[PDB]
């Protein structure tokens, strides 16, 4: 199925967790681990992924 | 030349010419090692049930080398605990006193050391020594090495021996008084390594009571009246000197002799009495 | 409505430490980038990544920190004045 | 005594340049003579200029001495290679064996980091036991090494400027003080400072993110720029991926990737490089593909 | 001058110093704390336990390094001491550099402790002060007289069982009893429940009983508590 | 660092102005307070990933 990854990216998430990293890269991790895990699925071949930001478009 | 348990298994000979070698390949206390950690292999059934290894022929054979190696070392606490683990001198013992012909389970205060014949009563005694030296060297405190990243294997037999290790201190806790009435009646060199163990013992029991140290002066004392008697032919009694004049020192700051002249005319210990 | 003008007097960049809000610093991060100041830009993302503030701690943290960076600011406001 | 063990360190200096590897009881009383002469060197252990750094070995007893034959004999040209000479390679033992005799016959002639590879756990996976195996029969041997991999420093300092470190930075770490802080006398533990400081690299992301290496971290141009203007650093140089130029500069002249083992496990047929710093902070560059055989 | 209140009773006939203004003291803790370390993430008076200061390593790293380069917050520390409630709130400091001392003797290869100088000063200063402060009973008080003759790891597992100890006894403004007959806050020891080092005692009996090699003459100190 | 155990055997709903809108569009939006569960919330969108119709259903 589709899936779509709409990440915010307003500067709030520059805060650090006590590993001494952004939300924002805690994000793009965790991301990253859902993609590894939907890869054991058969059906991964027929997930297409997408990306949005908070910015104002066409961006 | 490397030697494992099994030439020494098939040939008794075989003991003797390794400890008359200069050079013990492998060394007698790690003979001693590797046979008592045969004879402790448990024995798994045909069920995978694990239970205590019987005690057989081969059993015996490993045991009895093990305490002819022993023999041979002449008993010296000192090299068996410190290249030797607590779980280990505790079974080594507890062999060494059956094939004593001690009836087992039998408290040791209970049997007369002057009609036991002397090598069960030299036998007793060294057991006795050890359980005390264990405790105090278990009230030590030791320094930790540095952990490595978790070994999942390793790790079983390390928690598992530590926690026979715990099992056989607080056992011998439990009967440390028994110990301490034993050695007394064996009192009357080996009188001074007893004197020396039971001033030891006493110090650290009178960590928490005062009054056990004036027993602990008076054998500390008694101690350094027999090293003087000895002289250097101590052959097999070894203990510094430095310690036990410390010893004195931290009693007599307890107990005033009189004859300042003679105690300490430091102002660090006027301070004190001070 | 305040921090839109340029026409400011009052050492704008240094006061950053005090502001211990997380929103507002979201605010100037978003303001600075977009008119293209990466000077002070960076010292905004420095503000909010610091740990002390993190809009997720049990409050009482929290409230200490305000509190702190509330003494600091008055105490130079007043240095500053008389 | 010092003086005839001198000597006697001189012939297996020799003997090693002649690939052929020396006793189990030399080999015992040159780590114990190590021991004691790494464990007075702090984690950044600082290090004077001029200098010639050297990156990724690999163990390529060949690549090391062709490696000699251009930045200059050991006595000479003061050098810095950075970790990774244990594993993939098939005169690993010879190549560990020549570094540390150099190491102890010279105290400041050279200096060696550790890189992720030296540890207990790796080596016994990645070939350096099975060759010691092979070769010494036993592993006395493989227990000396081991143990002494743990008492090399883990980074370096070149006149307060270039700081020279096999992986790369970490999320935890911030400042040279935390690293003269941490303690090395221990296996690379699977996870921590430590354990990310040998398995760090650059990337052209930014922030953070997980390594594909399966440990340690990868960090981002501004994390570069926001540490060395932190601690006044103005190169960081690490040699942990495999290059083809042999050095690449990466984060606008920031962290420098060196990797000093051409052709490496003998098929990629990659050049090799290494750097070298004048008294006056001179940077340049040498380059080289693999001696005859 | 500043901080003693002159009371003019003039105590004792002449030899009676007058006390120090716990308020003046609680100011300067204050701003000591802000001048060094602003933090007050660990502002919470009660000590966590030892596995937290990991997470805090970096900051305690950097109020040693300050520490190391201005000598005179040990005599302001020593002023602080002087008073007696001031120290409780003068807390995260001390947290500090006891987690620094805590991580830089583990690093220590050599066999012998006085190789590295000022850490062992630091170190001794930190256990009188508190000892001074009288968060701690004399016995531990007397700790620090033998730091010197120890091994690393002695003194790395003896300032642990400190840390135990004062886990144990956090320090509060309550349990500092006024006087009457004297200003100075007193806290009464063995009211505590706790009362003397008991378990950390035996470590510290411990640790001198397995070295009595050179520790002989200073036993007679602690004696029995 | 959390110095906190998390026992809790589940993933607590959120409190926030998405939240009305993701019960709305059917879905079970995730706060996190550690990585453990953090998996945990991760895991149970892979599991939650299927084809399927919303609907709302009334007595
Ligand atoms: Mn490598
Ligand atoms: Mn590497």
């Amino acid at each position: 199925p589709i899936l779509l990854f709409l990440i915010d990216t307003s500067a709030s998430m520059n805060q650090r967790s006590h590993l001494g990293t952004t939300y924002l890269d805690t994000a793009k991790g965790a991301v990253e681990t859902f993609m590894k895990l939907r890869a054991r699925d058969p059906a991964s071949r027929g997930d297409r992924y997408m990306l949005v930001t908070f910015e104002e478009p066409p961006y | 030349p490397q030697t494992c348990w099994f030439e020494f298994l098939l040939e008794e000979s075989l003991l003797e010419k390794h400890l008359r070698k200069p050079c013990p390949d492998p060394a007698p206390v790690q003979l001693i090692v590797q046979f008592l950690e045969q004879a402790s292999k448990p024995s798994v059934n045909e069920q995978n049930q694990v239970q205590p290894p019987p005690d057989n022929k081969r059993n015996r054979i490993l045991k009895l080398l093990a305490l002819k190696v022993a023999a041979h070392l002449k008993w010296d606490l000192d090299i068996l605990e410190k290249s030797l683990s607590v779980p280990v001198l505790n079974m080594l013992l507890n062999e060494l006193l059956c094939i004593s012909k001690v009836p087992p389970g039998t408290k040791h205060v209970d049997m007369d050391l002057a009609t036991l014949p002397p090598t069960t009563a030299m036998a007793v005694l060294l057991y006795n020594r050890w359980a005390i030296r264990t405790i105090v060297q278990s009230s030590f405190p030791v320094k930790q090495a540095k952990p490595g990243p978790p070994q999942l294997s390793v790790m079983n037999q390390m928690q598992q021996e530590k926690e026979l290790t715990e099992n056989i201190l607080k056992v011998l806790k439990e009967q440390a008084a028994d110990s301490i009435l034993v050695l007394e009646a064996a009192l009357k060199e080996m009188q001074c390594q007893v004197c020396y163990d039971l001033g030891a013992a006493y110090f650290q029991q009178g960590s928490t009571n005062s009054a056990v140290y004036e027993n602990a002066r008076e054998k500390f004392f008694r101690t350094k009246e027999l090293i003087a008697e000895i002289g250097s032919l101590s052959l097999h009694c070894t203990i510094d000197e430095k310690r036990l004049a410390g010893y004195c020192q931290a009693c007599d700051v307890l107990v005033p002799s009189s004859d300042s002249t003679s105690q300490q005319l430091t102002p660090y210990s006027q301070v004190h009495i001070c | 409505k305040s921090l839109q003008e340029q026409n400011s007097h009052d050492a704008m960049d240094s006061y950053y430490d005090y502001i211990w809000d997380v929103t507002i610093l979201e605010y100037l991060t978003y303001l600075h980038h977009k008119r293209g100041e990466t000077d002070k830009r960076q010292i905004a993302i420095k503000a909010i990544g610091q740990t002390e503030l993190n809009a997720s701690n049990p409050e009482e943290v929290l409230q200490l920190a305000a509190q702190r960076r509330k003494k600091k600011f008055l105490q130079a406001m007043a240095k500053l004045y008389f | 005594d010092e003086k005839v063990f001198t000597k006697e360190l001189d012939q297996w200096i020799e003997q090693l340049n002649e690939c052929k590897q020396l006793s189990e009881s030399q080999v015992k009383s040159l780590c114990e003579k190590a021991k004691e002469i790494l464990t007075k060197e702090s984690n950044v252990q600082e290090v004077r200029c001029p200098v010639t750094v050297c990156g990724d070995v690999h163990g390529q007893f060949h690549d090391l001495m062709e490696l000699f034959r251009i930045g200059g004999k050991s006595p000479d040209t003061n050098y810095l290679f950075m970790g990774d000479y244990v594993d993939r390679g098939y005169y690993s033992v010879e190549t560990v064996t020549l570094l540390v005799a150099l190491k102890v016959r010279y105290r400041e002639r050279i200096t060696i980091l550790r890189g992720n590879h030296e540890s207990r756990q790796i080596t016994q996976v990645y070939g350096f036991y099975d060759e010691c195996l092979r070769k010494y029969g036993n592993a006395n041997v493989w227990k000396y090494f081991t143990d002494l991999f743990d008492y090399l420093p883990l980074t370096a300092l070149v006149d307060g400027q270039i700081f020279c470190l096999h992986g790369g930075l970490s999320p935890s770490i911030d400042t040279l003080d935390h690293i003269r802080a941490l303690d090395r006398l221990q296996e690379v533990p699977h996870e921590g400072p430590m354990c990310d400081l040998l398995w760090s690299d650059p990337d052209d992301r930014g922030g953070w993110g997980i390594s594909p290496r399966g440990a340690g971290y990868t960090f981002g141009q501004d994390i570069s720029e926001t540490f060395n203007h932190a601690n006044g650093l103005t190169l960081v140089s690490r040699a942990h991926q495999l290059v083809m130029e042999g050095y690449n500069w990466c984060h606008d002249r920031n962290v420098v990737t060196i990797f000093s083992a051409p052709n490496y496990c003998y098929r990629c047929g990659n050049q090799a490089a290494i750097m070298e710093l004048d008294d006056t902070l001179k940077y340049s560059f040498l380059q080289f593909d693999p001696a005859p055989r | 001058h500043c901080c003693s209140a002159p009371g003019g009773t003039e105590c004792g006939e002449c030899w009676g110093a007058p006390i120090l203004s716990p308020e003046a003291a609680k100011a300067v803790a204050v701003t000591l704390v802000e001048s060094v370390c602003p933090d007050a993430a660990g502002a919470e008076l009660a000590w966590p336990p030892e596995e937290h200061a990991r997470a805090t390593v970096e900051r305690d790293l950097r109020i040693g390094r300050r520490f190391r380069e201005q000598p005179l917050l040990f005599e302001l520390l020593k002023l602080v001491a002087a008073a007696p409630p001031a120290l409780c709130y003068c807390s995260v400091l001390l947290r500090g550099l006891l987690a620094a001392l805590l991580g830089h003797w583990e690093a220590s290869r050599h066999p012998d402790t006085t190789h590295s100088p000022w850490h062992l000063e630091a170190s001794c200063t930190l256990v009188a002060v508190m000892a001074e402060g009288s968060l701690l009973p004399p016995a531990l008080g007397n700790m620090h007289e033998v730091f010197s003759q120890l091994a690393p790891f002695e003194v790395r597992l003896l300032l642990l069982s400190v840390w135990g100890f004062l886990r144990e006894h956090g320090p509060l403004p309550q349990k500092f009893i006024f006087q009457s007959e004297r200003g100075r806050f007193i806290r009464d020891f063995s009211r505590e429940g706790g009362g003397e080092g008991g378990p950390h005692l035996a470590v510290l009996h411990s640790v001198l009983h397995r070295n009595i090699d050179r520790l002989g003459l200073f036993s007679g100190r602690f004696q029995a508590p | 660092m959390s110095v906190e155990s998390e026992q809790l055997t589940g993933v607590p709903l959120d409190d926030s102005a998405i939240t009305p809108m993701c019960e709305v569009t059917g879905g079970r939006s995730y706060s996190v307070c550690s990585p453990r569960m953090l998996n945990q919330c991760l895991e149970s969108l892979v599991q939650k990933v299927q084809s399927g119709v919303v609907i709302n259903f009334e007595k």
